[PDB]
RNA sequence: AUCAGAAGUGAGAAUGCUGACAUGAGUAACGAAAAAUCCUGUGAAAAACAAGAUCGCCUGCCAGUGGAAGGCUUUCUGCGUUCAGUCAAUCUACGCAGAGUGAAUCGGUCCCUAAGGAAACCCCGAAAGGGCUGCCGUCCGAUGGGUACACGAAAGUGACGA
RNA sequence: UAUUCCUCAAUGACCGAUAGCGUACAAGUACCGUGAGGGAAAGGUGAAAAGAACCCUAUGACGGGAGUGCAAUAGAGAACCU
RNA sequence: UUUUUUUUUUACUGUAAUUGUGAAAAGGUUGGAAGAUCUGGCCAAAGAAGGUGAUAGCCCUGUAGAUUCGUUCCUAUUUUU
RNA sequence: UCCAUGGAUCUCCGAUCGGGAAACCGUAUCCAAGCUCCGUGGCUAGUCUGCGCUCUUUGGACUUUGAAAACUUAGCGAACU
């Protein structure tokens, strides 16, 4: 997951689920997973792996969503960190209004002489190759 | 990442070209010639990690470029650095390899114009340089 | 002495494998198929004509011998031989149904009937190899794909 | 005899080097000429 | 290959054609630094580090086969 | 022979015999298909291919012969130049800042 | 053509200008009181080239060794004789092509400063600029002082003529 | 209203290779000078290279034939129209 | 949010389409070669110009235009604090 | 091949981070914020928190304007003749 291979995570982690281990698989480890998929900018594998979790009995508690609203307010997605809030309320988790700071990266927002001279310098080039080739 | 280190490169681009020896067997040391703006420590590196050389020491020169000149028309072939690669244990180019026959046998053209004791070495080190 | 200010001739109605005839010079008045095009001297080839006799003084390698070999005519000089008449005629510019140029036939006394092009083009002249060399990839180790971007298979290590 | 060109490369460098027309204001006009007239040597 | 220059670049100072105390050098990296008394300590920490993976077993050659494959 | 005994003979053209034939170099679209480590294997293939037609070129030419096929040369050398430019639209592609900064500087580091 | 118009409109001379080609003339000269001789070979051609033998000249300022300053491939090997060499040269500091210069210690770079140069601050001046290098002061500059960390100093010094 | 380091288009009882810019040609070059600076010369085979295979005599073809070409003193290698 | 699309009409040194398109016949003679010459058709909003084996409107590249393309406007860029 | 548009790469001096015999040498600037990885320390030991760098992103701190013929407006201002 920090080398951005989800597929290939996602693969071993079945894997895992094969071998008996599935156990070990609780919420910490989950939650390790999320918070490096967020951090290396993997906001949907996040929601998957998210989805696969509350899929596998682990219940995420207050700090799961605390990283995937903060995720998802600075990638300027208020909506989508609403929908949490409503699920995480739904869920019986104790959350609260907070503020997430936004990224500075998804907040919204005649020719010169020395152009002339280069245009003038292949116009001159051009008119020399225009003519017949004398052979030698 | 960058925890490794401060120049890690994973594509290098170091242009050697070898230059043929005079001898085909118990070869311990050879020739290049590179760009000059490279270093004994990046010629090192590079033969070692890419070829797997196992390089004693390494000598350097700088070479200018062929010129030819007729006043006022002057053209040149670029500067270079030459090599001299010093190995722990002596190589040998086999016979066959294009085209070593070709390049011994323009050499001697171009050329053509028992009291052994006790304990005495066969095959010993000739290196040249300071 | 190229001694004329002459220019090239930029879009060629002059093709290679035309069947043409040569109206102007020694060889006036024949026909024949264009072998070659010279187009930095504006000058074609056509196959058996324009005879010259060169002295070639045989080397170690070719051959000596006074030898007879096509010499260039002018682009000016051939015209493209109407396909119905068989007459030599200019070449005009239609676009088809598609939007694709094609060359017809122009002039007066002409049939106006469109000008083939020549079969010979879509032939290669140096053909692709039948057997691959020791450092030629096979096709089928070429199109195995091992990067995915959507799943991230073939990611470096970071 | 002793002629009057004993040639010395730092000497000459100094007083008619790069940076020695560009230290004074009638060496900069040398060099403002001097690329004007067309010269491939702008310094001696 | 031969390429083209001005005669005037014959000018332009060189180590070679230099006093013995003229020094300019090639562009090469810095491996280290400088000491007071004329010497030179390497730093590994600037020296390169060349990562270059195993090529035994790969298939992939440097030329692409040009054999007519299909149309 | 069919295989370089030692490191000296890479420098050398063991396949070279009947005229050989190179193909041609690879396209863009080809080396889009292929991983991070398949793309680094195939750059130091061209490389140490480079370093032998550079090194056969100037064994020749300092003998006075010609240097057969010399349009190998530009093949691996546009191939090279292939590789980087598809590595680098991986680079820019990439929506973490710092995983595309690492994988820029890994492209273009010397 | 003709009739008119516009002139950078007419050469034998300006010790006129540029180019070409004569005369002197097959003349002077072939450049330091060390010096040549022969066998063989190469070649179309050999006093002048290769190799050898004999003879001579230089030995503390023309003549040997290593190298600074300058030069910048003249070095070496193969091919060659159009140019150059005071030659009809096969040879060459000449033409073509290829090759050659390997450093912890040599010489530099680097540290340190002299004479000197320049910035900063300050002073002066129609402009441009000129001065000032310090009472607290910076950066260059060997022809000299230095050779296995960094920082500091009310310690010694480095440190010197004929 | 002034000027042209510049661009685009056009004109000439302007010049035509000692002329016209110093430069029609790789010129601010070669060359000269410590330096500031001074500062050249040199255009044209033929329609097309078809640029003369081969023979003879010289060490060596640029010669004499042959052949190419309308024409070869139109036969050159920064140069061959007259 | 995105896509298809109703979209008027003319003007431009726009020196736009590097180099898009763009008209117009055949014989005889001489000559190395035809554009010359003799017979004899045709285009011109095109007889500016440069080539082609001599002096070519119709052999070639162009040239006048005509078409396309893109600036204007009709088609207000408005609304909220 | 070529064209149009948009991209990737993009050495050095002039020259501006410091030095300088132009085309060379030396150069991780400095300091606030929030984030994956990294390592070490400490608790009553579990989705426990507290200290750091390197490099990444957004800012803000020092300072880098800068060339160019003629025309214009000014300052100073000849001599030959
Ligand atoms: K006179
Ligand atoms: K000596
Ligand atoms: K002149
Ligand atoms: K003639
Ligand atoms: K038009
Ligand atoms: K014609
Ligand atoms: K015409
Ligand atoms: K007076
Ligand atoms: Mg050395
Ligand atoms: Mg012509
Ligand atoms: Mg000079
Ligand atoms: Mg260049
Ligand atoms: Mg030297
Ligand atoms: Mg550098
Ligand atoms: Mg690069
Ligand atoms: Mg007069
Ligand atoms: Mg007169
Ligand atoms: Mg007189
Ligand atoms: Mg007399
Ligand atoms: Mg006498
Ligand atoms: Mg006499
Ligand atoms: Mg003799
Ligand atoms: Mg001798
Ligand atoms: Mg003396
Ligand atoms: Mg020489
Ligand atoms: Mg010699
Ligand atoms: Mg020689
Ligand atoms: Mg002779
Ligand atoms: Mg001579
Ligand atoms: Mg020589
Ligand atoms: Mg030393
Ligand atoms: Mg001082
Ligand atoms: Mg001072
Ligand atoms: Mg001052
Ligand atoms: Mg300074
Ligand atoms: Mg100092
Ligand atoms: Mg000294
Ligand atoms: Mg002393
Ligand atoms: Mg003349
Ligand atoms: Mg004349
Ligand atoms: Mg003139
Ligand atoms: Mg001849
Ligand atoms: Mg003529
Ligand atoms: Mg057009
Ligand atoms: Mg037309
Ligand atoms: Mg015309
Ligand atoms: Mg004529
Ligand atoms: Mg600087």
């Amino acid at each position: 997951y920090q080398a951005a291979r989800i597929g290939e995570g996602d693969e071993m982690i079945d894997k895992m689920k094969s071998a008996g281990y599935g156990k070990a698989l609780d919420k910490k480890e989950y939650y390790g997973f999320l918070k490096i998929l967020c951090g290396i900018e993997r906001l949907e594998h996040a929601m998957s792996v998210f989805k696969n979790m509350k899929a596998d009995g682990c219940k995420p508690g207050i700090k799961t969503y605390d990283l995937l609203m903060g995720k998802m307010c600075a990638n300027n997605q208020l909506t989508r960190a609403n929908g949490l809030y409503k699920e995480a309320a739904r869920r019986g988790v104790a959350v609260s209004p907070k503020e997430y700071r936004v990224d500075p990266r998804f907040l919204k927002k005649r020719e010169t002489l020395p152009e002339k001279t280069a245009r003038k310098r292949r116009r001159l080039k051009q008119i020399n190759m225009s003519f017949v080739k004398k052979p030698h | 990442g960058s925890r490794l280190g401060r120049r890690v490169v994973h594509f290098a681009n170091l242009p050697i070209k070898l230059l043929m020896p005079t001898k085909l067997t118990n070869i311990h040391e050879f020739a290049l010639r590179t760009i000059p703006s490279a270093t004994k420590i990046e010629i090192k590196r590079v033969l070692e990690s890419l070829y797997g050389f196992e390089v004693e020491k390494v000598n350097t020169l700088n070479m200018d470029g062929k010129k030819k000149k007729r006043g006022g028309l002057l053209i040149a072939k670029a500067d270079y650095k030459k090599a001299y690669v010093t190995l722990k244990n002596p190589l040998s180019i086999s016979g066959d390899l294009f085209p070593v026959k070709f390049i011994e046998e323009d050499r001697k053209s171009k050329v053509k114009g028992k009291k052994s004791h006790w304990l005495d070495q066969k095959e010993r080190r000739e290196v040249g340089g300071y | 002495g190229w001694k004329a200010a002459e220019k090239l001739i930029r879009h060629w109605k002059i093709l290679r494998g035309d069947n043409v005839m040569i109206i102007r010079g020694k060889d006036k008045g024949e026909t024949g198929t264009v072998k070659r095009v010279i187009r930095s001297q504006n000058r074609v080839i056509v196959e058996g004509k324009n005879l010259i006799k060169k002295h070639i003084k045989g080397g170690p390698d070719h051959e000596g011998g006074i030898f007879t070999v096509e010499a260039p005519l002018h682009a000016s000089n051939v015209q493209v031989v109407d396909p119905v008449t068989g007459r030599p005629c200019k070449v005009g510019v239609k676009y088809l149904e598609d939007g694709t140029k094609v060359r017809v036939a122009r002039g007066t006394g002409t049939s106006g009937s469109i000008i083939p092009r020549p079969e010979i083009l879509k032939i290669r002249t140096t053909p692709r190899p039948t057997t691959a060399g020791p450092k030629d990839t096979p096709m089928e180790f070429v199109w195995e794909q091992t990067y995915d971007a959507k799943t991230g298979k073939g990611m470096p290590d970071l | 005899p002793k002629r009057t060109f004993q040639p010395s490369t730092i000497r000459r460098k100094r007083n008619h080097g790069f940076f020695a027309r560009k230290a004074t204001k009638g060496g900069r006009r040398v060099i403002a000429r001097r690329i004007a007239k067309g010269r491939h040597r702008v310094t001696a | 290959s031969f390429r083209r220059k001005r005669a005037s670049s014959l000018d332009i100072l060189s180590p070679k054609r230099a006093p013995r105390d003229f020094y300019k050098g090639k562009n090469c990296k810095p491996t280290g630094f400088h000491t007071k008394k004329g010497g030179y300590v390497v730093q590994p920490d600037k020296l390169p580090n060349y990562v270059i993976p195993d090529l035994t077993g790969f298939k992939l050659k440097p030329y692409v086969s040009q054999c007519p494959i299909e149309v | 022979v069919k295989i370089a005994k030692n490191p000296l003979e890479e420098f050398f053209e063991f396949d070279r015999s009947k005229p050989v034939v190179y193909g041609r170099g690879w396209k863009a679209s080809e080396l889009r298909l292929k991983s991070w480590d398949d793309l680094q294997k195939l750059w130091y293939v061209l490389l140490k291919e480079k370093n032998m037609l550079m090194t056969q070129r100037q064994m020749l030419q300092a003998q006075n012969m010609m240097f057969p096929n010399p349009e190998r040369i530009p093949k691996v050398r546009r191939s090279m130049c292939r590789i980087k430019h598809v590595l680098t639209e991986r680079a820019i592609e990439e929506p973490d800042p710092r995983r595309s900064a690492e994988m820029k500087r890994m492209v273009n580091g010397m």
